[PDB]
């Protein structure tokens, strides 16, 4: 057997707009040594690429938009290790970096509520400057492959027999799920 | 909370010369996570839907393998080179998600025996 592991020392990022920079603490967790590799998609981080020994913890800078939306983007963080089949891999553990300003007054929690629904799909209505980053949907209490819900925005959903209740709980900023709301449609 | 990630690779048995289908190449442990479509497995071939294995010996054999799991039991699968084999999107298990590599075939035909390998980036989107 071979074992692979990249631990990333949070879950997600909230990142106050126009601020000088936050840290994040990058675990290799593995018995060999690995070269870390950090890039965001749709922002600089230092290191972009460096060695990180064997059980040894390193920190990443990331440093800087809508000004009434939080914006998203992901840090992604990947260890790369030094018929017959071989293979070999490697994780790229990937989290998302939410650019908040700090005009918009208050968290996702607040308005985790106001998520209103309707069929048409069943689509939710986000009327919140916030990302609603659900962890867990179901609806007719059948279970529905998750996703974020954008600020401003609407999100549409596959349907998963007449049943009409559904109830969500989002991931909250320290990336613990929040409580659990219900609504009939 | 922080965001760990692992991966196990168990391997299966050996491969002998073409070759079967459906054959376990190998067992896959994915753990840490707090669905099957945030899951990415990519390789240099690129090709959708298959992680390619090639020879060491210049030669250029190939062969190509799924990757796929079974939910809480309708077969499942991670994107592999970005899209989906088998299955709709799906919730992974609480804690530890298992995916089987498994033999799909050699479009070329015409293996020898010796080392083939796949270099497997394996990209989660928490």
């Amino acid at each position: 057997s071979k074992e692979y592991g990249v631990t990333i020392g949070e879950s997600r990022i909230i990142y106050p707009l126009d601020a000088a920079g936050v840290m994040v603490s990058v675990k290799n967790t593995q018995d060999y040594p690995v070269l870390i590799q950090s890039r965001i998609y749709d922002f600089v981080v230092t290191p972009p690429l460096f060695r990180l020994d064997a059980k040894q913890q390193n920190s990443l800078r990331i440093a800087q938009f809508p000004r009434d939306k939080e914006s998203l983007k992901w840090l992604c963080v990947k260890g790369i290790p030094p018929v017959g089949v071989f293979v070999q891999f490697a994780i790229n553990n990937c989290i998302k970096l939410l650019v908040r300003p700090n005009e918009l007054k208050g968290t996702p929690i607040q308005f985790a509520e106001n998520l209103s629904w309707k069929v048409d799909k069943l689509i939710a209505e986000n009327p919140s400057p916030f990302y609603m980053n659900i962890g867990e949907l179901t609806f007719g209490g059948k279970s529905i492959p998750s996703h974020y819900i954008p600020p401003k925005s609407t999100w549409a959903f596959d349907l998963p027999a007449g049943a009409r209740n559904v109830s969500w709980r989002i991931i909250n900023d320290q990336g613990g799920l929040d409580r659990l709301y219900s609504k009939n449609v | 909370e922080p965001a760990r990630i692992t991966l196990t690779y168990k391997e299966g048995a050996p491969i002998t010369i073409n070759i079967d289908t459906e054959l376990l190449v190998g067992t896959l442990t994915l753990g840490g996570y707090k669905t099957s479509t945030s899951v990415n497995f990519t390789d240099a071939a690129g090709d959708p839907m298959y992680l390619t294995f090639t020879s060491q010996d210049g030669n250029n054999h190939q062969f190509t393998t799924k990757v796929i799991g079974k939910d809480s039991d309708f077969d499942i699968s991670p994107k592999v080179n970005g899209e989906n084999l088998v299955g709709d999107d799906v919730v992974l298990a609480t804690g530890s998600q298992d995916f089987f590599v498994r033999s799909i075939g050699s479009k070329g035909g015409k293996l020898a025996a010796g080392k083939y390998t796949d270099a497997v980036t394996v990209t989660v989107s928490n």
